């Protein structure tokens, strides 16, 4: 789910209302809950 | 010769061509900074 | 894949008398590279300099305030780390001769006067239908690869005339595909802007509003980039705060 | 399992009876068959 | 970590038309950091050629002949393939001009000359207990770090009069354990000799005569290190040649 | 001055300290080549 996934956070990061600069790091994230899906 | 003047909101991404992954995403509403 | 910067890193922090599945720190050792690292999280401020200095190690400091002694307390055992770090060099890069102000016009209507980069170039290029076709219906779309031929910026661009909101909705994992599968190089002529931005989400909740439903008492998500003449500069962190 | 699961191939490439040098690389292993086991 | 060499990486080899999930693909992509190429596993020396240049370039060339157009067959429509390399410099290292020829002594009572390096240098030493205690029943243990503090080298060495196999059965992990737990840093008189082998193991079988049960139609493992005055460079590849 | 002369049979281990993975493992009972 790789690039449809990081376009649901893009899509939710601007569902606020405020009309601002939004940036982050798919590759990151999905680092983080990797390990975090290792064992826990 | 296309014109692209991004003197305006975009959003952008930072992202790999041979293997398809995104580093960074995003989008440009305030240029200031 | 050496003609740029990609270094990236993980790592572990865990209380020091507080033991974990041994098949699972080898497991995070080997495939996630992690470093294992013990602290203890009883010392708010003593941890979060630890993991902010740890952050703001591997992200070149861009991104010197991670996490944070709030989001410790007193049962944190463990603290999920990921670190990021971009640096690539504009494979065709602008002239800070040919910068000069512009100005920027938010779809808010407000201005911003702005340092405006400028250089005519070989780009990936392609322009693509949109919702209303009354003039030319079709938003742009530049992707600018870094020196080594593996990193790319695709802009979606639209009309000034019209929002970047009536573009986004549109956005879907196959448009991006589609994206890179019509970008033909040609040699157009960019109008990009000096700029650097610096985000702070806030994952736990979204990632509950997103899906993951399996528990960590907190998480923290953080990220710049400093595009210019030169190339781009960008950098990540995430941080999972665990209770058990 | 780390090292103990790395310390029992070598205890297999040994059992065969020549006396002879053996070299491996559980690191290099330990990631073929990680892939290995994210779906197959 | 950048004061010596570990460049790591992985990949996937699949049949062109051949499709599969795409929840796994990213999957290894960014957890594994896989590079997934699409060849045509029909063509046995076209495909090995292709895998073997690839290990072949991800190792220095160290490891030239990792899979073979026999591990393959027509069913093959996956194949995963790993290449670790390493490459340092002793933090200490010998000088070329101490380095005598000595008969190393194998097990077997046979002779070899050969090249022995010598110095005289810091390195973490320790003598243990064995089995029989007659002459001081201890063998001895180095560690020699290379330039990074990363990485080191554990020599588990006995006496002439006793073979290498009546310390092998004592092997065990948190032997291993002890071994980093008990090395004192002194300054140690080494003579280590200047050495280089390559092995072929066949995995398939290991992996079974070990455990995992669950299919691949052949494993292939390969490694080889060439120690000598300067440091050390090692290589290793796995192959896993999947069936369906 | 402990001397240790590696001129016979002993097994090895290329292994990182810090974290404690081993990358290289094995034994040498013939030192040619």
């Amino acid at each position: 789910t790789i690039t449809e996934w990081s376009v649901n956070m893009y899509n939710h990061l601007r569902g606020t209302g405020e009309d601002e600069n939004i940036l982050f790091s798919p590759l990151s994230i999905a680092l983080a809950m990797g390990m975090m899906e290792l064992g826990a | 010769y296309p014109q692209v003047i991004v003197d305006h909101p975009f959003l952008y991404l930072i992202r790999n061509r041979k293997s398809g992954i995104i580093l960074f995403m995003g989008r440009v509403m305030n240029p200031h900074h | 894949e050496n003609q740029y910067v990609m270094k990236l890193a993980n790592s572990l922090f865990v209380q020091n008398g507080f033991h974990v599945n041994e098949e699972f720190l080898q497991m995070l050792k080997m495939y996630f590279n992690a470093e294992v690292n013990h602290v203890d999280f009883s010392q708010n401020v003593a941890v979060a300099n630890s993991i902010n200095k740890w952050v703001e190690n591997y992200t070149n400091s861009l991104l010197k305030d991670l996490v944070s002694p709030e989001d410790f307390d007193g049962v944190t055992n463990l603290a999920l780390i990921n670190a990021v770090y971009f640096k690539g060099n504009w494979k065709s890069q602008f002239r800070p001769e040919n910068t000069r102000t512009f100005s920027f016009t938010k779809d808010d209507e407000s201005e911003v006067q702005i340092p405006m980069m400028y250089q005519q170039g070989e780009f990936y290029y392609g322009e693509f239908s949109d919702g209303s076709n009354e003039a030319g219906g079709i938003y742009q779309v530049l992707e600018i690869p870094y020196e080594g031929d593996e990193i790319s910026m695709m802009l979606a661009l639209s009309r000034q005339e019209v929002p970047l909101a009536t573009l986004e909705p549109l956005l879907k994992a196959q448009l991006i595909e589609e994206w890179a599968n019509s970008v033909k190089k040609q040699k157009v002529e960019v109008y990009l802007p000096r700029f650097t931005v610096e985000q702070e989400i806030d994952l736990k909740d979204i990632l509950k509003a997103l899906g993951v439903t399996e528990f960590l008492s907190k998480a923290v998500h953080k990220s710049c980039i400093e595009v210019n003449e030169e190339g781009s500069e960008a950098a990540a962190a995430s941080g999972m705060i665990a209770i058990s």
